[PDB]
């Protein structure tokens, strides 16, 4: 159904071996994201 | 004291060509005990006269355990005309140049990637950001 | 930190014709900046940092 | 100094002093690779490729860094150490009497 | 004298043949199955070495990839060359021309 793949499209070993990937847009690895703690920063008063 | 400088030959006996700089490829002087490399390297010549040297570094390192899996041979050899390779006058020199003139078959170590350099040979996929 | 590094690419059938003559459009594109300028126009702008 | 980046980052990170930095804190233009030269056509860069690909699997090329590319002059938070303050950082005060 | 040598000499597949009772079986031929590496050493007589090259050379790893090095006994007078000596044979020998 389809010629070219026009996406975001990681590399690995698997897929390299059904089909030709060019060379990259641009470089990026994979990390983590959670949630912010700024509600509980370090406030201030007269009487601290 | 023998005639030959190399033993005589026997596409598994492939060659290679590199360059030396940064951390990627490192030479080393033959340690003068016995006139070999010691462990943790690979042997490779340089022209200008035929010079034993010892080559090691982070990119070797490679190509140790890339050989080893797809099961070829190789006996690395310094390059000794020019840098990286330039075109001057629609000549190739340097690492480049030798691949062309199909005197070396595969060159390693610190090249970079870029559309004139894939008008004559082809690269593969980049193991670092650069 | 980033702990597995790869890139996206365009991928296309085994053995097709534009095999090698798709990927210098993209490793040229590089050199003239027009790789940046479509990063600063949809990736990169205002935010709380 | 204008130069590959994959040397340079080195470079500054292991140099008596720390005093060298990239500007924009690990920043690059034009995004290439280092990579395998192979022979126009060669029967080997079918397989050449595949092999590389496998060591990102395992991890093996994400721990090789470790041990020929790290440095000690640490480049986070932007140690200033100390500013030794002179006259253009008060620039303003001695204006406000002017 | 491996030991006590900074180049990583390393052994392995240590073989012996029993040449003794002759009872003309395949022992030397099943022994040698589990064999590599390119270089073999031999250390046999000149008279008894032929049936050892034979046995060895059916199995053929001797052609290509693989050197013989020889002490001085496998040497007769060098003026003559017994036959299945494997091609490109180094050894050496006490100095004879000269
Ligand atoms: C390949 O690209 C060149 C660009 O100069 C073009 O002339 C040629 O027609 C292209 N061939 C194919 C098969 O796409």
């Amino acid at each position: 159904q389809a010629d070219m793949i026009v996406a975001p499209l990681t590399i690995n070993n698997e897929r390299a071996q059904y089909i030709e990937f060019s060379k990259p847009f641009k470089y990026q690895g994979l990390t983590i994201l959670v949630k912010k703690e700024i509600p509980r920063s370090t406030l201030d008063s007269f009487m601290q | 004291q023998m005639k030959y400088y190399v033993w005589p030959r026997m596409d598994d006996h492939l060659s290679i060509v590199t360059l030396e700089e940064a951390p990627f490829v490192i030479v080393e002087s033959v340690d003068p005990l016995s006139g070999t490399c010691m462990r943790n390297t690979v042997p490779c010549q340089k022209r200008i006269g035929y010079i034993k040297k010892c080559c090691k570094g982070f990119c070797i390192d490679i190509l140790k355990k890339i050989s080893k899996s797809v099961k070829f041979t190789y006996d690395l050899y310094l390059v000794t005309n020019g840098k990286h390779g330039k075109k001057i006058n629609g000549t190739w020199n340097g690492m480049i140049g030798e691949v062309v003139m199909k005197r070396a078959y595969m060159a390693v170590g610190s090249l970079t990637i870029n559309e004139e350099r894939s008008e004559v040979v082809d690269f593969s996929v980049p193991f670092i950001e650069t | 930190e980033l702990f597995f590094r790869s890139g996206f690419g365009i991928g296309m059938r085994k053995d097709s014709p534009w095999k090698q003559n798709v990927s210098l459009s993209i490793l040229k594109s590089h050199e003239n900046g027009f790789m940046e300028d479509l990063d600063k126009t949809w990736v990169r702008y205002q935010e709380c940092d | 100094f204008i130069y590959d980046a994959a040397v340079l980052n080195y470079m500054a990170g292991r140099d008596e002093g720390c005093k060298l930095v990239t500007i924009g804190s690990g920043k690059v233009f034009a995004s290439t690779g280092y990579g395998i030269a192979i022979q126009k056509d060669s029967g080997w860069k079918r397989q050449v490729d595949l092999a590389i690909l496998q060591l990102f699997g395992d991890g093996e090329m994400e721990e090789l860094e470790a041990l020929w590319l790290t440095g000690i002059c640490h480049n986070e938070k932007n140690e200033v150490m100390s500013s030794q303050l002179d006259i253009d950082n008060m620039a303003g005060v001695f204006y406000m009497l002017g | 004298t491996i030991e006590n040598s900074f180049v990583g000499w390393e052994l392995e597949e240590v073989l012996l043949l029993d040449m003794s009772l002759d009872d003309g079986d395949s022992k030397i031929q099943n022994q040698l199955k589990k064999l590599q590496s390119p270089i073999i050493l031999l250390y046999c007589t000149k008279e008894e070495a032929t049936y050892i090259f034979e046995v060895a050379n059916s199995v053929g790893l001797t052609g290509y990839g693989y050197t013989w090095i020889v002490p001085s006994l496998v040497a007769g007078d060098t003026d003559t060359v017994p036959a299945e000596f494997p091609t490109g044979l180094i050894s050496v020998s006490y100095d004879e021309w000269d």
